[PDB]
RNA sequence: AAGCAGUAAAUGUGGAGCCGUAGCGAAAGCGAGUCUGAAUAGGGCGUUUAGUAUUUGGUCGUAGACCCGAAACCAGGUGAU
RNA sequence: GAGGGUAGCGGAGAAAUUCCAAUCGAACCUGGAGAUAGCUGGUUCUCUCCGAAAUAGCUUUAGGGCUAGCCUCAAGUGAUGAUUAUUGGAGGUAGAGCACUGUUUGGACGAGCGAAUUCAGACAAACUCCGAAUGCCAAUUAAUUUAACUUGGGAGUCAGAACAUGGGUGAUAAGGUCCGUGUUCGAAAGGGAAACAGCCCAGACCACCAGCUAAGGUCCCAAAAU
RNA sequence: GCUGGAAGGUUAAGAGGAGUGGUUAGGCGAAGCUACGAAUCGAAGCCCCAGUAAACGGCGGCCGUAACUAUAACGG
RNA sequence: UGAUAUUGAAAUUCGGCUUUCUAACCCGCACCACUUAUCGUGGUGGGAGACAGUGUCAGGCGGGCAGUUUGACUGGGGCGGUCGCCUCCUAAAAGGUAACGGAGGCGCUCAAAGGUUCCCUCAGAAUGGUUGGAAAUCAUUCAUAGAGUGUAAAGGCAUAAGGGAGCUUGACUGCGAGACCUACAAGUCGAGCAGGGUCGAAAGACGGACUUAGUGAUCCGGUGGUUCCGCAUGGAAGGGCCAUCGCUCAACGGAUAAAAGCUACCCCGGGGAUAACAGGCUUAUCUCCCCCAAGAGUUCACAUCGACGGGGAGGUUUGGCACCUCGAUGUCGGCUCAUCGCAUCCUGGGGCUGUAGUCGGUCCCAAGGGUUGGGCUGUUCGCCCAUUAAAGCGGUA
RNA sequence: CUGGUGACUAUAGCAAGGAGGUCACACCUGUUCCCAUGCCGAACACAGAAGUUAAGCUCCUUAGCGACGAUGGUAGUCCAACUUACGUUCCGCUAGAGUAGAACGUUCCAG
């Protein structure tokens, strides 16, 4: 209450919506893959398990932010363009 | 038994912003005015409704032109 | 007596400006050379 | 957390769930970058990035909400000694 | 006189807002119910440190509320605060003046001759050829000093008063009223002005049967020079 | 305001189903199913036409002028 | 008052208002039975009849009844006036600053009155003229801008911002370092960069107009364009985003889509923050005294009277202010009982006279004591009748 | 003691009278040639034997009108004491007056 003024929210205008299908991921940089052995086999089911993802909401995606300081094969729903462009120069090969 | 008077317009603040010898930017008022009472000198210009600006970085300078007329410069810092 | 016109391009992409006009000194729709964004270059207008 | 076993003990089990580790955009989406834009040309918000659980104190919100006090309004009943 | 009838969003009225169990412009009892009250009143032990406001903007607003401005407590960033000397600038008030716009006294000269010619003398918040004293903005210039700024927690305040001074208003009336500037009261005891919140001097940590001063004073009441 | 009247104007549900869209068996697109529509037919009432004042209500102003010489019986 | 259900026949008729018939339905109509009661049921006659009555839907009338609204500022409140924006003065040479203080304007306009390039220069014109109540037009010199600048005013402009002549649409798109203003929301100036262009030989100028008023959140609805979403899937229906529109919401930061009066029949909560009576400050007005002396008075300003103008006292009149009292300080005129001031009505003592006497005029000193009874109006006042040595004027809530 | 082009508050102006040239500025006699007038080859630009210092233009003289003006007083005024209008201490007008003053002058072309 303003004491009869009009209240900001009042003045201002609305703005956008919400969509109904909105997909979310859980993130998981390269910085975070520093822990697992040299050529081991990364998938979500694992990733949900060892600790460093919490809650899977709709799929794990890899970021890179960092590097990854290993040779892994990493199994993911999605990959950034640059996290498969570091994922692949240090040996092995990711998938989807 | 009434009034015929009672009217008056906000107050505009009109007169110099900045002093003799002190250092600005590149776009900072100067003097604020209706029509020219103050010429622009070097490196200085005249906006849409007679506002003075400095376009480059140094000193303000209040100077004479002519007899019975000012202006303002402003001169690089060396 | 003055009236709110808008300039529409002339069979082309519409990129519409808004102008006056008074209604007896020019009784009929002007034409005018203006930017249109769309097509990026000068083009005439009408209404 | 509920629940289960326990002295109405407050312990042990229970990981659905909640917050944090990554932002930006109305949105599709992209991602240490993103939005606007023909144009990383410029500008906006981020890359500053330690958090989380319990609890003492201060203040705010929903409940009468620091205490006492109206002129009135509505509902159902009692009255022509 | 006795026995009966009409009941409150209703009855009765030869009509007065008249009566319905000693207050009827709308009876009484219980419940919703701790109705609501931007309005009054009240609100319980002790010390220590700091310490306001009575203003602006908006308001179905004017004795209410909100943000800003002044207070306090923490965590931070470092001369960025204040006064003075000096060198610079912006800005037309006091005074003055008649060169512009007006107003206006006394003469002289024939274009119809006291104000769009000339010689003298005056007037102005909305006249200015001129123009201070102060105040204001600056210079990581100099000396003396102690602040200032940012983030967050909690507030109160929006009824002000007199005196001096620059003005409007009124009548160059008011302990009148509305603004600029400083002080005091408000929230400040002590001494002086006989008594006397606002005037003059001066800011109470506590105790003493010590001394020097301020305003104002020294014949008696009554401390000090008949 | 009340009473009577009808020439026309205007006006609701309802009835009426032109015509325009979204779907697809085979830029078009027949059917079916669907979301909306127009011409026209629909009464009182109100605008209109009369009557009623012991119905509600209302019943003028400025000049000049004698056989009534101040006045104004009369006229504008 | 219409449509439709209850609700069926026959004929007239330039998917039908109307004469027409019994069978639904209706009858505080008659005669019978239950029953020596006519409330009710049933049966037989008569009347009426697809109307009426009843349900749903629709239109109109409707203070009969109900729920509510009816602004603020204000030298108390009403009535009158005013409410947003622009310019000037008050404003005390930075900026800012009040009053129901002193003066005006705005709710637009212009397609050239905009941009650019080149040129130009005004009022008034001591005189000459086809001589028309000196000023339309033309001619030559004085000409410190006294002219103009769409529209109020104030600051500016003859290096033009004023006038004319040529081509033009920059009255462009995407922005934007840094500043002014500022409680918030808003408002103002701006170099420079990229994409298009216009004018000019070229530098270079151009993001409307010499500058400052010509305007109004959001919510909801309409019209275009489009990257986007669209409920299982593909479409659609509806949303988002960009451009734009519609308000004397003028009480102009805009309560709701939709709003006026009376109370002497009145009620509650508050205020001396705010009126009516008395007190207080003030003295415009009021009452009573003075200064100047032009003139009235036969001559003669001053016996006495005193134009024009000027200076004071008093706190009894009508007002100004709003400082004490609204959890309360009772009015006007009397009646009864008084007190006190002196600016003296009577009585006492004195000047001067325009003082013969008897009677007066005016002024000074004097407050001891006195200072009537009735008629008319609620009164104060005021008039009247008859008297008296005299029938004084003021204060005390 | 020249022309061109800039810097500076008319102390640089306005007047009044005087002197000077055919090397330079001007005046000057022409409209076929590019371009130009809301009468005027008037201006603008042009095609260019002569004709002349009468004016434009200059260096020289004169303080008449304008312009620049200290010293000393006066008004006003910050601060501080009295008290309301008077003392004291800093600043310091306007007007008027003695007066300056008939320009100073960089680069530059050729003399
Ligand atoms: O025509 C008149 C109008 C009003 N008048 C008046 C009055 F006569 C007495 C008082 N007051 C107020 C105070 C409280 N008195 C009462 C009495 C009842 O309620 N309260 O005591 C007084 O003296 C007042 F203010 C007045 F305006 C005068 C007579």
């Amino acid at each position: 209450f303003e004491g009869g003024q009009l209240p900001l929210f009042r003045r201002l205008p609305k703005r956008g919506f919400t969509n109904i299908n909105r997909k979310e991921y859980a993130i998981v940089n390269l910085d975070q893959l520093n822990k697992f052995e040299d050529g081991t086999e990364v998938t979500p089911a694992l990733l949900v398990e060892s600790g460093v993802v919490k809650n899977e909401k709709s799929g794990i995606k890899i970021l890179g932010n960092g590097s990854l300081d290993k040779k892994l094969t990493v199994k993911a729903h999605k990959f950034s363009a640059s996290a498969a462009e570091a994922i692949d120069a240090k040996g092995g090969a990711h998938e989807v | 038994s009434s009034t015929k008077n009672g009217r008056d317009s906000e107050s505009k603040r009109l007169g110099a912003k900045r002093a003799d010898g002190q250092f600005v930017t590149g776009g900072s008022i100067l003097y604020r005015q209706r029509g020219t009472k103050i010429y622009p000198g070097e490196n200085v210009g005249r906006g849409g409704d007679d506002t003075l600006f400095a376009k480059i970085d140094g000193v303000v300078k209040f100077e004479r032109k002519g007899r019975d007329k000012k202006q303002v410069s402003v001169y690089a810092v060396a | 007596m003055r009236v709110n016109v808008t300039l529409a391009c002339t069979e082309c992409g519409d990129r519409n400006y808004i102008t006056t006009k008074n209604k007896r000194n020019n009784p009929e729709r002007v034409e005018m050379k203006k930017f249109c964004s769309r097509e990026n270059k000068q083009t005439l207008h009408r209404e």
